[PDB]
RNA sequence: GCGGGGUGGAGCAGUCAGGUAGCUCGUCGGGCUCAUAACCCGAAGGUCGUAGGUUCAAAUCCUGCCCCCGCAACCA
RNA sequence: GGAGGUAUGACAA
């Protein structure tokens, strides 16, 4: 549709843009005010005309694909070198300074109470 | 199938309460029981399960044709009266009340007391 | 609409007893007295006098009117 | 079976016979049990004892007379198993009418405005 | 408390219908002292209502109220090793807070995305005498009735 | 050689009569208690000894094989 | 008022 992503039909635009990945609220608000296109059409009832504008506009940034490979190259760098946030990626610990006597529990995983 | 005078054998216990109509002689017309109304337990041993079950039989006894009944109570339960009444609301005209309580003159021994 | 018709006695209460645990809406039409009250029933619509009313024994006061 | 009486009856009569024929095979079975308990026993003993082995091959004639006369049991014929289970959850309005009506062709309205929720 | 009976604070009436048991309803409506939006809760639904129905909504509400407020209540009482719940006589002041707490509680829980909506729905089914609220009183005094064995307690 | 047995930590069902693996106690985590026991609430623990067959599908039926237990393995 | 009768819990401190 956009960028490889049917993104949600019936939503506003600037909100339908952000179900691209590497577009956020405030991206969307950019690339929309760039082409012209009020924030509170539907995609529905864009027009040829407005989506390619889109399209061109969104062409321009580094989205969904590219982006994943981008930040999956950072980490992967991290770790190649050994450093303490590599090994943070690697065994699954929290990477900023976070305690992990307590919490820890969106890079540990599920309790495991054994 | 007809009658006009009766007896209401309430035989009220401590652990339920059974209401028995018969004629003067002693022939069984119709009785309820709080038990055979759907009551249980201790429920059964309550003025109101009395009550009730003295009406369901009273509506039965007045069915055959029956105007009024003298009652004779037995019993240490406690609805001895909420089906005395019930007896005169649900229609019947309550003549006599005796109490036929059996006394031993002495007689048996009775059954241990309920502890040790 | 009439779930228990043309089952045999036996299978109705099995039908009866397995929708009353059943976890989600039942819109049912039924003329068995017995199906009913097993399903538990919260809510009946009286036909043709539309009428959404709490479920009960009223029943059977609309069933004479 | 032809029974005399209303269903209630047919049940007691049914149920009864059931009930009986059950007896029956159940004490069928522990005479079967009985001669094979010492069938075996005989069996296993030592080939020195000649009259328990006699004993054995005797018995070991009535438990096969037993278990050629023993009564089978009618399998029971197996109620019907419901495990209805919803796939994703009810939401607090799953069905909205509102103001419904309708009629088929020809025919008196059914009704009017129909809403409910 | 153990002293005794203690001193109920008076609610002034609403400014718009006059009346202590709008504001009352106001006052159970309302979450974290925040009585603006409950005010325009309730005020807006009885506009639904005014909507829904020609009728004074405030006779609605009223009309509703007779038809949740319970009258027979069952008190819990521990009697030996037996615990049973006796039939209780409901007093006026309660039978408003009941029927206030009903009615707002199964507003909540109603479909509509908006609480004044579910207001004044779950207000108008009631009024109707059907509906979650009603089926609460129902179960109140069905519950009573059948522990009508113990009332001389 | 004649029988009996292999299903969660243990003890048992389900096996005849094929469809969906449980019950009893125990274990672990959390409650309740000043604490312990008892009790309450949650969780875990087996693809049914093992490998082939039959079948739409087997713990179940068939067959083999390995294990464990009571007998027997010779009588004048 | 008074009188005869009708589950568990070391040892020392
Ligand atoms: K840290
Ligand atoms: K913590
Ligand atoms: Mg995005
Ligand atoms: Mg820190
Ligand atoms: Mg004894």
């Amino acid at each position: 549709r956009i960028a490889g992503v049917d993104i949600p039909r019936d939503k506003r635009v600037v909100v339908s843009l952000t179900y691209i990945y590497g577009i956020g609220n405030t991206t969307a608000k950019k690339v929309l005010a760039n082409v012209g296109v009020s924030e509170d059409v539907r995609v529905r009832d864009l027009t040829n005309e407005q989506t390619d504008a889109i399209r061109a506009e969104i062409d321009k940034l580094k989205v969904e694909g590219d982006l994943r490979r981008e930040v999956n190259l950072n980490i992967k760098r991290l770790m190649e070198i050994g450093s303490y946030r590599g090994i943070r990626h690697r065994r699954g610990l929290p990477t900023r300074g976070q305690n992990t006597k307590n919490n820890a529990r969106t890079r540990k995983g599920p309790t495991k109470t054994v | 199938k007809n009658i006009e005078s009766g007896v209401a054998h309430i035989h009220s216990t401590f652990n339920n309460t059974i209401v028995m109509i018969t004629d003067t002689h002693g022939n069984a017309l119709a009785w309820s029981s709080a038990g055979s109304l759907g009551f249980k337990g201790s429920k059964k041993s309550t003025p109101f399960a009395a009550q009730m079950a003295a009406e369901a039989a009273t509506k039965v006894a007045m069915e055959h044709g029956l105007k009024t009944v003298d009652v004779t109570v037995k019993g240490p339960g406690s609805g001895r009266e909420a089906a005395i009444r019930s007896l005169q609301a649900t229609g019947l005209e309550v003549t006599a009340i005796r109490d036929v309580t059996p006394v031993p003159h002495x007689g048996c021994r009775p059954p241990k007391r309920r502890r040790v | 609409d009439q779930p228990t018709n043309h089952l045999d006695p036996e299978t109705q209460s099995i039908i009866g007893a397995n929708f009353n645990l059943f976890e989600g809406t039942i819109i049912v039409v039924s003329h068995n007295p017995s199906f009913v009250e097993q399903i538990g029933i919260n809510r009946m619509l009286i036909l043709p006098s539309g009428n959404i009313d709490n479920y009960s024994p009223e029943l059977l006061e609309y069933y004479s009117n | 079976s032809i029974y005399e009486g209303d269903y209630y009856t047919y049940k007691k009569k049914y149920s009864e016979n059931q009930l009986l024929r059950e007896k029956m095979i159940i004490q069928q079975e522990k005479e079967v049990k009985e001669l094979a308990t010492f069938v075996q026993k005989a069996k296993q003993a030592s080939q020195t004892n000649h009259a328990l082995k006699r004993m054995g091959l005797e018995r070991a004639i009535r438990l096969d007379k037993k278990k050629k006369n023993l009564t089978k049991r009618d399998k029971v014929y197996k109620r019907v198993k419901m495990d209805i289970k919803p796939n994703r959850e009810v939401a607090r309005t799953p069905l909205k009418v509102e103001n419904v009506t309708f009629h088929y062709p020809g025919h008196p309205i059914l009704y009017k405005d129909l809403s409910f929720q | 408390p153990r002293k005794g009976p203690v001193a109920k604070r008076d609610v002034l009436p609403d400014p718009i219908y006059n009346s202590k048991l709008v504001t009352r309803l106001i006052n159970r409506v309302m979450v974290d002292g925040k009585r603006g939006i409950a005010a325009n809760i309730i005020y807006n639904s009885f506009d639904i209502i005014k909507e829904s129905t020609g009728n004074d909504p405030l006779e609605v509400f009223e009309q509703a109220m007779k038809n949740v407020m319970p009258v027979l209540e069952v008190k819990a009482r521990r009697v030996g090793g037996s615990n049973y719940q006796v039939p209780v006589e409901v007093r006026p002041e309660r039978r408003t807070t009941l029927g206030l707490r009903w009615v707002v509680n199964y507003a909540r829980l109603r479909g509509e995305h908006t609480m004044e909506e579910r207001l004044a729905k779950e207000i108008m089914d009631a009024a109707n005498n059907t509906g979650a609220s009603v089926k609460k009183r129902e179960d109140t005094h069905k519950m009573a009735d059948a522990n009508r064995a113990f009332a001389h307690y």
